[PDB]
């Protein structure tokens, strides 16, 4: 019942320091907010053909208009899934409306802070990247295990995330349609990913006026033709 | 190294040494054996005499968990009497639940689950005792199960606990115990007890025998002194 | 509860000090520069922005500046994690005040209420202390315009002008010189804060994005809190750049 | 450090209990005496500076009308026991409607001595052993009695007992001055003789406190008047 | 302290979780399960080291419910402990959601149990990994595996124990060439997989094989007489 | 890697020899060397109360050859091979322990510390044994260097006292070294014979 | 940095040869050289129990020729080559184990720790072998200065016995070296072969990356 | 080394040093002896004084009309456990309205000492007990250990230098059965002599006894009745 | 009872030998040591071992004939020879006695055996003082010889004959301080066995 996270002689938290170093080496994940939609393209890589791609999906929706991707530990993420989804449920219980992305990320990031204080528990090993659609304005947020959530037009997360950020710094700018947002998210994803690129290796999903939806492997193959 | 300090901390090889050290404490306990046959299950235990100052019948090593369920424990006698009442609470709560006597396989499972629960927590300690559980019924028949300190039960035609075990288990394999009757099995049980004990370290002992089966009408019952002496005389015919 | 894993944060030093508390203020010492000034016609709170990137959004409000209630506001220097709970707890405390007393909370009551919570965690519980230092501004019916400063140890005190975070001692040294007690108003204090911000900040090319300024004043019986728009800050930059060089 | 308060020694004794008795050597010296005419208690105020008021120093407390008490060792732990001993004494008269035997007074207090622990306790549980040694004098149906307890909680009937820093040489001196039928007033004389030898300061009328209980008189503290008449007899 | 309790290492990993993976190979057994078209078959080795040891009381094939089979690879003490709780969770599904729990939702709750052991330093994780099979009325047969870390994924075939990569390597021969998966054919690959890696040629009494089919949704362990019928006929071709 | 079975078969015969040699080393060699050196201390050739026979009255020129002390060196003639015998026997025990020590792991390393103290003691014995024969060499070096400096400097009569003390010091050290070797047997034989259960079987039987 | 394609080829050819070098010494030299020095130590040359006749006494007066000990010098033909051979091959075992050190990690290094603890014991063997190289050459430098001083001194005869003590130490080491070098071959085989699985597999390479 | 810090952690040989340190705590107390016949039972307790002026401590605690016990160990650990023993015996007459069987009381004593062992943070009770009692089956001598082990006994001697008494208890064990109440006191006091030093031997001040019997309830003797018991016994 | 082949006849030779070490050492610990402490007190009372002023001893230097030793010092060195020789044997016998006493130790830390190890640790400090002084017996004569040598190399340098004179005083005083250490040796070693001899095992089977 004693806190496992304490202040270092330099003032920095030692436990959360390794949490941020853990999510830095996770699966490469990128996202872009352009025009009326946000593109989420992650990496699902299977170590053999026996693996069923339809059983486990890395891109999961939080609700109709909100979706979330991740780079980091598997088990700690599904704990975030249940609690964040139950937070959206307890939201809809009280407020009977779709949850805004700013309020959703705020109280979920507060759960990450509870385990930097309460004893006998380790902090989360997952850095969440949240996508949301409210009042016609798209939302792209980035949260790490430290509990501090930011906002980005485009960013990168996972292995070699520094390159993905610099690449989008050069290539990406304003006035990009959702079709260009997908194509640009694929190009920055071609850099971090290594090897042959198929529809099963990448899991892509978007959020627009119609809400957050995941892309089927059929239309993903159409984008693998370097068309849009 | 610090890895074997708590049971919740795994070893570098993926083992729990705290459970292993509880098993080494069982190896210092006195020897107890049992054998099942078509007629029933026969129990025996070597009860060492610590001093002549102890009254006859003291330090009884034959434990009765339930009417049809006998038990013989070799290990720490503190954890023995603990689990003894706890096993009786499980059999009593069973009859308070389902209204009859718990089968031996179902009882050995619930008890072993209670044993493994203390191996997980670092705030408690695992049991340092190992025991066998016999039973008999008309629907099931003679059954013998042994639970180790790690909380795992194995079905046995015969078993040996305490210091000398592997030596007594091989002597049981040299002859078929199934077609025998509890009257002839107790002759072999007393025969093995005399083989296990010699005068080197220990001084004296007493034979504690128990029967369950047709002779006892399917109920756990201790062997009377009259039959015990006659069963010894059958073993006194040989020794050699 | 293995003993070897407990650092026992309640251990006193041989000089009678707390290690976890002293390490908390050092982490605050690396936070960005945040200052505030108590003036006759209003209170002024300004701060810099250490995070600067071309891809940042920041489409909401200020960074380290929060609003406690209608009549009060605060700034933040420290770990942004512990700042979110304190900002929540301060708002909870100030609201729990509205439950019983149903009046705007005096700026003195809200400070001592959180500090009693900070002390309690350093007293017992085994949990680490808080790494955030907070400044407070606002108006009350008794003492009027108020400016306060808080430390993670739970110690606090009233201030006419102060600074926290980076370049704190440098700004305090300038406040001992230029600041005129009972003379300079909110308008004159605005030009003074910009002068102190520019000189104490070694990073050149101060822009409306790189800095943030918020004002709170009472007009016609209503507390008016605002954050100056980037164009309004750019106008102040045009004013200060004539009074710097020219 | 690297151990709990419940950790046994390689010899089988609690470290926290051993260090508790060792802390009494830093306390104040008080010498009780049991006689056929009553029980005598004497203690020094230990004034290190004239600015202090001797009225605030009470090292002899009254449990019951016929039952007195003495104090040494740690002061902080004693004020908790002095109040608890009083409550249980009145709980006796509240229940049985009689004066508690001093042996039962030592019995009820000795129960809370070793209760200390960490796990499996309540919030009203004590962490550290008592650093206080107590002397219970008094008169009852069996006559004057003088008892002693230590941090371990052992209470023993004693004809004479000394506590505090000087208890090493005072207890050996009590065996010399105590012979057979020696009365209360004679024990008061021998009390001031041993106490003056063991103290580093000078014996004065207001320097020490003297209180006695009798079979025909309730426990009484001698005021400054009577204290001047007692010291005069030296 | 990262190697004693479960906390982030300097690289962000968990060594207590990794030792839970090293606790699986300490069991000294190897199991395999193949998802077929109409069937799901589990094949594991039955070990009886003692002649006095009762063979009927030693079984590595467990029954979670009627349509779900189970096999445990890992520490035996942890294995039988998780299955009891797995039966506590499976019955809690029906007492709550009303119908027989699917194999996917069953591996999820079991994985969530291991998630609590990982995040909390009070309780240690279990050194056993569970392999579950079954047939869902919608997507057909379902074969899943849950490691002590809490990972689970849909597998066309599973491998566990001492032999892992070599067991999967033989399974890659069948899936890459896209063979036809039937009741007998899957038993043909399962026995051949374990026989070639261990160089044994298992006898019917040395192994135990659970099976489930569309026509027989109830899980059942094959009898030595049937296993022999599925042995010499397998050895025939 | 790929284990060579006929490479292990050669070493397996070697450890059986190391065990068989240790078998006869504990039951025969250890107790017999104890009674052998015990009778050697009772022999008057070693134990002598009167040291006057060690007097070296050096006289101080054509000079002539000077030999060593007959009583000391002839006594050293027995001491040196007994030092060579114990070194070989202690090395056989050490080598036997080397194959009785388990593999290299961190855990269950307590209780084998007794086995660690067995060769920790013999290491201190080896250090003494090397110093025992070294003092024998230093006796010929120091006594000779004292006489050579005496032949170079007859005007210094102290070198007469050097050789007189070096002769007495060596002979006194001889019986002290025998007390070391004989008692080294007794201490080693008592430690092993009691601990032999966990020395030969540290993990017990498989 | 930048590297040529042949630069990695020099490492791969080095890795393959270094692998076979440790494979030969483990599965050829270690088993065979134990019975070698065992028969050598039991051979009549090294089995002589009389050290009085093995000494090399020299007259101390056209002075007579003063050789060394023919036994010690000739018995080096059994010792010296095994001293150089074992040291040369222990280097290749040290080089091989050090070459299998993976990327240095601040955790999960237990497989590397087993390698390090083997490196210390193999280097401890190399250290004692280097001490044997010293003893071989030291005997010629020490006895040379000892006999000459024994030749310079006709007044003190017992220097010859001091020279004899160097003979007993030499032949005593001759039996001690073939005993220790054989123990080395035995200790190295037992330590390497048993721990070989951990040195060849210091890391599971299960990293989720 | 680091395995003696608590009870829960097992030694590499599978032993708990804290239980050993609790079993060595009992041997640091006073030496008491007790015995039973086919009819009566006698508990001979040795009383020590803290100082020369101090009165002798009480080593005998009255439990039930037919039951008595002598305490050896930490004084306060006996007292908290005595409040447990007396409560269970009062509960026996509160519920069953019969004297609690001495074998069933001791079984409850062990269960109370089994609770602290398996849990971390709670110390075992470091007091030993020699308890006696009479029932329908006759007198019984029982001994308990802080390890929770308890045995049935004809006669035992606990404390320091107890073997010289136990050796005496072995030789006269044949007579212990057929002797009467007056002889059991003679054998009991002569058994206490062997645990005692060579200077201070027998005084009615520091020596007290107690006796339970067929129709005789447990009764404590101190001085007046003990003086004629010491008379006529040659040491 | 060993699994090996053990000669019982030679086994009994160790049984008697160990009983010989025990019987002798017990007489050396509790009798020899305390009885010689009183005899060493009479030694320091002897006028040879009670002297403050060393002015009596002057260097018999003719600086060319031979310069012999100091007769008064040599006679006192001869009184030390049985003292030094015995106490060295005492540390050697008790060292062995300490290990023989230590019973079978399975595992754990026995405080009694740990103290027995601390006894030998204190005995090594005496062993160092004995090895040093026993070498100084010949070193007194060696440094005196090189000093008379340097006096012969430089007959007109008074620093050497002042050195030889002070070496004489340094010899006697290192001698007399050694007797005090010999007494402290028997005193401490007897105090170790007298205060507590008990702990070395857990008897009472």
């Amino acid at each position: 019942s004693f806190s496992l996270t304490t202040f270092s002689p330099s003032g920095k938290l030692v436990q959360i320091e390794y949490a941020l170093a853990a999510v830095a080496g996770g699966a490469p994940s990128v996202g872009i907010k352009a025009a009326n939609g946000v593109v989420l393209a992650t990496e699902k890589k299977q170590k053999s053909i026996l693996y069923d791609e339809r059983s486990v999906h890395k891109v999961e929706p939080i609700t109709k208009h909100i979706g979330l991707v991740y780079s980091g530990m598997g088990p700690d993420y599904r704990v975030l899934v249940h609690r964040a989804r139950k937070l959206a449920q307890q939201y809809y219980l009280v407020y009977q409306e779709p949850i805004p992305t700013a309020q959703l990320v705020q109280r979920v990031a507060s759960v990450m802070q509870e385990y930097t204080q309460s004893g006998g528990v380790r902090p989360f090993g997952v850095s969440l990247l949240i996508c949301g659609w409210n009042e016609g304005r798209p939302y792209l947020f980035q949260s790490d295990p430290s509990g501090a959530y930011f906002a980005w037009k485009a960013t990168a997360m996972g292995k070699n995330y520094v390159n993905g950020k610099t690449f989008l710094e050069k290539r990406y700018n304003e006035d990009l349609e959702l079709e260009d947002a997908i194509h640009t998210a694929i190009l920055t994803l071609k850099e971090s990913f290594e090897g042959q690129m198929t529809e099963d290796n990448i899991e892509v999903g978007i959020c627009n006026e119609a809400g957050f939806r995941r892309l089927t492997p059929t239309e993903v193959k159409d984008y693998l033709a370097a068309i849009a | 190294t610090g890895y074997d300090l708590s049971a919740s901390t795994f070893s570098p090889d993926g083992r729990v040494f705290q459970v292993e050290y509880a098993m080494k404490a069982v190896e210092n306990s006195s020897t107890a054996i049992g054998i099942r046959c078509k007629d029933g299950v026969v129990f025996g235990v070597e009860k060492l005499v610590l001093s002549k100052l102890y009254e006859e019948g003291s330090n009884k090593r034959l434990f009765n968990v339930d009417r049809h369920v006998g038990m013989a424990v070799a290990g720490l006698l503190a954890d023995a009497r603990s689990l003894a009442d706890i096993a009786r609470e499980e059999a009593s709560n069973f009859r308070s639940n389902f209204g009859y006597n718990i089968p031996l396989k179902h009882l050995a499972d619930r008890v072993a689950m209670y044993v493994h629960a203390y191996t997980l927590y670092s705030a408690v300690r695992p049991f340092g005792c190992s025991f066998m559980l016999g039973s008999y019924s008309v629907n099931d028949g003679a059954q013998l199960y042994m639970i180790d300190p790690s909380g795992v039960s194995y079905g046995y035609w015969g078993c040996a606990i305490g210091k000398a075990r592997q030596a007594a288990k091989t002597e049981i394999e040299k002859l078929q115990m199934k077609e025998m009757t509890c009257r002839d099995v107790v002759k072999e049980v007393a025969k093995i007890i005399y083989i296990v004990h010699d005068e080197v370290k220990d001084k004296a002992f007493e034979l504690e025998l128990s029967w369950v089966g047709e002779i006892t009408n399917g109920r756990h019952e201790i062997v009377p002194k009259d039959v015990r002496e006659e069963a010894e005389k059958y073993a006194k015919e040989s020794l050699k | 509860m293995s003993r070897r894993y407990d650092s026992r944060t309640t251990i006193f030093s041989p000089e009678g000090r707390l290690y976890q508390v002293e390490y908390a203020m050092e982490a605050i010492g690396h936070a960005g520069t945040c200052l505030g000034i108590l003036a006759n016609d209003g209170v002024l709170l300004a701060a810099e922005r250490r995070n600067i990137h071309k891809l940042l959004d920041e489409v909401f409000f200020s960074e380290k500046i929060y609003k406690l209630n209608e009549d009060m506001a605060c700034s933040v220097a420290g770990i942004t994690s512990d700042a979110n709970v304190l900002t929540n707890e301060l708002r909870l405390i100030a609201q729990r005040y509205l439950l019983q007393y149903q009046e705007p909370i005096p700026c003195e009551q809200l400070v001592t209420a959180l500090c009693d919570i900070k002390q309690a965690y350093t007293q017992f519980g085994g949990k680490r202390p808080f790494g955030v230092s907070l400044l407070y501004i606002g108006w009350d019916k008794h003492y009027g315009f108020q400016l306060y400063q808080s430390d993670p140890s739970g110690n606090y005190g009233g201030w006419k002008a102060t600074c926290i975070g980076n370049n704190s001692a440098a700004a305090v040294s300038m406040l001992k010189q230029d600041y005129k007690e009972g003379e300079m108003t909110l308008k004159s204090a605005l030009a003074l804060a910009i002068k102190v911000l520019n000189k104490t900040m070694d990073v050149s090319k101060l822009s409306a994005e790189k800095v943030e300024i918020a004002t709170l004043t009472r007009e016609n019986g209503k507390t008016v809190i605002r954050v100056l728009k980037q164009k309004e800050v750019e106008q102040l930059i045009k004013k200060h750049e004539e009074e710097e060089a020219k | 450090y690297d151990r709990g308060v419940n950790t046994f020694s390689p010899e089988g004794r609690l470290f926290q209990v051993e260090y508790a008795i060792e802390a009494i050597k830093l306390g104040s010296t008080a010498i009780g005496i049991q006689t056929s005419e009553g029980v005598c208690l004497a203690v020094e105020k230990r004034i290190t500076s004239p600015l202090m008021e001797p009225s605030s120093i009470e090292k002899i407390v009254e449990i019951d009308a016929h039952i007195g008490c003495a104090m040494s060792g740690l002061i902080a732990d004693a004020k908790t026991l002095i109040d608890k001993a009083r409550v249980e004494t009145q709980n006796h008269w509240f229940t049985y409607n009689e004066t508690m035997t001093v042996e039962s007074v030592t019995q009820a207090v000795s129960n809370l001595a070793l209760q200390f622990g960490e796990e499996d306790a309540d919030p009203g549980a004590m962490s550290r052993p008592f650093g206080v040694a107590l002397l219970f004098g008094g008169v009852d149906e069996k006559g004057p009695q003088l008892f002693h307890m230590d941090p371990s909680g052992t209470f023993v009937q004693c004809d004479a007992r000394a506590i505090g820093s000087a208890s090493e040489g005072a207890q050996s001196s009590l065996q010399e001055v105590y012979h057979k039928s020696m009365t209360l007033k004679e024990a008061i004389k021998s009390s001031l003789i041993i106490l003056k030898q063991v103290m580093e300061e000078k014996l004065n009328a207001t320097n020490i406190e003297l209180a006695t209980v009798q079979p025909g008189q309730n426990f009484h503290m001698f005021t400054k008047e009577e204290l001047e008449e007692v010291i005069k007899d030296i | 302290f990262d190697r004693h309790i479960t906390i982030f290492s300097p690289e962000g990993r968990l060594y207590q979780v990794e030792y839970a993976f090293k606790a699986i190979n300490q069991g000294g057994l190897t199991s395999v399960a193949v998802r077929g078209k109409d069937c799901a078959v589990i094949v594991t080795q039955k070990k009886v080291p003692d002649k006095l040891l009762d063979s009927s009381t030693v079984t590595h094939l467990f029954k979670i419910t009627e349509n779900i089979g189970c096999v445990m690879t890992g520490m035996t003490a942890d294995s039988r402990s998780q299955v009891q709780r797995a039966r506590y969770e499976a019955a809690n599904w029906k007492y709550k959601y009303g119908y027989e729990i699917p194999v996917d939702m069953l591996c999820k709750r079991i994985a969530d149990i291991s998630q609590v052991y990982t995040q909390n330093a009070e309780m240690r994780p279990l050194g056993c990994c569970m392999i579950l099979i079954g047939i869902d009325e919608e997507q057909g047969p379902q074969v899943y595996k849950c490691d002590p870390a809490g990972y689970y994924c849909g597998f066309k075939a599973t491998a566990a124990g001492v032999k892992q990569t070599e067991s999967t390597s033989f399974l890659e021969k069948k899936v890459k060439k896209k063979f036809d998966w039937t009741f007998e054919q899957t038993v043909e690959t399962a026995i051949t997989c374990l026989s070639t890696v261990l160089s044994i040629d298992f006898k019917p009494s040395e192994i135990e094989v659970g099976v489930v089919t569309v026509e027989n949704p109830k899980f059942r362990i094959l009898t030595e007489a049937e296993i022999d019928a599925h042995l010499v006929a397998l050895a025939e071709r | 890697l790929r284990v060579q079975p006929e490479a292990q078969a050669k070493v397996d015969v070697f450890r059986e020899d190391l065990c068989t040699k240790t078998e006869n080393l504990l039951g025969s060699y250890f107790p017999k060397k104890i009674s052998e050196l015990d009778a050697f201390l009772k022999e008057p050739a070693l134990n002598e109360a009167n040291l006057s026979n060690l007097k070296a009255p050096l006289d101080i020129p054509p000079c002539g050859p000077v030999n060593c002390n007959e009583k000391i060196v002839v006594l050293l003639q027995r001491l040196k091979p007994e030092i060579k015998d114990v070194i070989e026997q202690l090395n056989l025990v050490t080598t036997w322990l080397q194959l009785q020590i388990p593999r290299i792991e961190d855990g269950n390393n307590f209780g084998v510390a007794v086995q660690e103290k067995v060769f920790e003691l013999m290491t201190s014995l080896h250090t003494k044994l090397e110093g025992f024969h070294t003092q024998i060499s230093k006796y010929f070096s120091e006594r000779g260097d004292a006489v050579t400096k005496a032949a170079k400097q007859p005007h210094v009569g102290d070198y007469r006292q050097l050789v007189h003390e070096l002769d007495e010091a060596e002979y006194r050290d001889i019986r002290l070294m025998v007390m070391e070797i004989r008692n080294a047997y007794a201490v080693l034989y008592d430690i092993i014979l009691k601990n032999f259960e966990k020395l030969k079987k540290p993990r017990g039987e498989t | 940095v930048r590297l040529s394609g042949e630069a990695r080829k020099q490492v791969e050819v080095f890795r393959q040869n270094l692998f076979q070098e440790a494979e030969e010494f483990l599965y050829r030299f270690l088993p065979q050289k134990i019975i070698y020095l065992n028969q050598l130590l039991q051979e009549d040359s090294l089995n002589v129990a009389d050290l009085t006749s093995l000494r090399a006494p020299l007259d101390i007066p056209k002075c007579g020729f003063l050789p060394g000990n023919e036994k010690v010098l000739s018995l080096l033909a059994l010792v010296k080559p095994e001293v150089w051979t074992l040291k040369e091959k222990c280097i290749l075992v040290i080089t091989w184990i050090q070459h299998l050190i993976p990327k240095i990690e601040d955790g999960n290094d237990f497989g590397v720790a087993i390698q390090e603890k083997v490196l210390e014991r193999v280097n401890a063997v190399k250290t004692k072998v280097e001490a044997f190289q010293t003893t071989i050459s030291k005997y010629f430098s020490e006895r040379g200065d000892a006999v000459a001083k024994a030749s310079k001194e006709t007044h003190v005869m017992d220097y010859r016995a001091l020279v004899h003590e160097r003979d007993e130490a030499a032949y005593g080491e001759l039996r001690a070296m073939v005993l220790d070098l054989r123990a080395f071959y035995a200790e190295l085989y037992h330590i390497i072969s048993s721990n070989l699985e951990k040195i060849v597999n210091p890391k599971g390479e299960e990293k989720p990356s | 080394n680091q395995y003696d810090n608590d009870v829960t952690v097992w030694s590499p040989q599978g032993r708990i040093h804290q239980i050993e340190y609790a079993m060595e705590a009992v041997k640091q107390g006073s030496a008491t002896v007790g015995l039973k016949s086919k009819t009566h039972a006698v508990l001979v307790a040795l009383k020590r004084a803290q100082s020369e002026l101090a009165a002798h401590q009480k080593k005998i605690l009255h439990v039930d009309n037919h039951i008595g016990i002598s305490i050896a160990g930490l004084t306060a650990d006996a007292r908290l456990l005595c409040n447990f023993m007396r409560q269970e015996c009062l509960d026996s007459r509160f519920v069953f309205d019969r004297p609690l069987p001495v074998s069933r009381l001791v079984s409850l004593i062990g269960s109370k000492t089994q609770i602290p062992t398996q849990r971390y943070g709670r110390r075992p009770y470091g007091v030993g007990l020699l308890i006696a009692g009479y029932d329908d089956m006759g007198p019984h001598i029982f001994q308990t250990c802080p390890s929770a082990n308890y045995f049935d006994c004809r006669a035992m001697s606990i404390g320091a230098r107890s073997q010289s008494a136990r050796t005496y208890l072995e030789r006269h064990m044949s007579e212990f059965m057929e002797c009467n109440l007056n002889e059991l006191v003679k054998h009991g006091l002569r058994a206490l002599r062997e645990t005692l030093p060579a200077e201070q031997d027998l005084t009615t001040k520091n020596v007290s006894i107690g006796i339970v019997g067929k129709d005789l309830e447990f009764t404590i003797y101190d001085d007046d009745d003990v003086s004629p018991f010491l008379e006529g016994l040659e040491e």
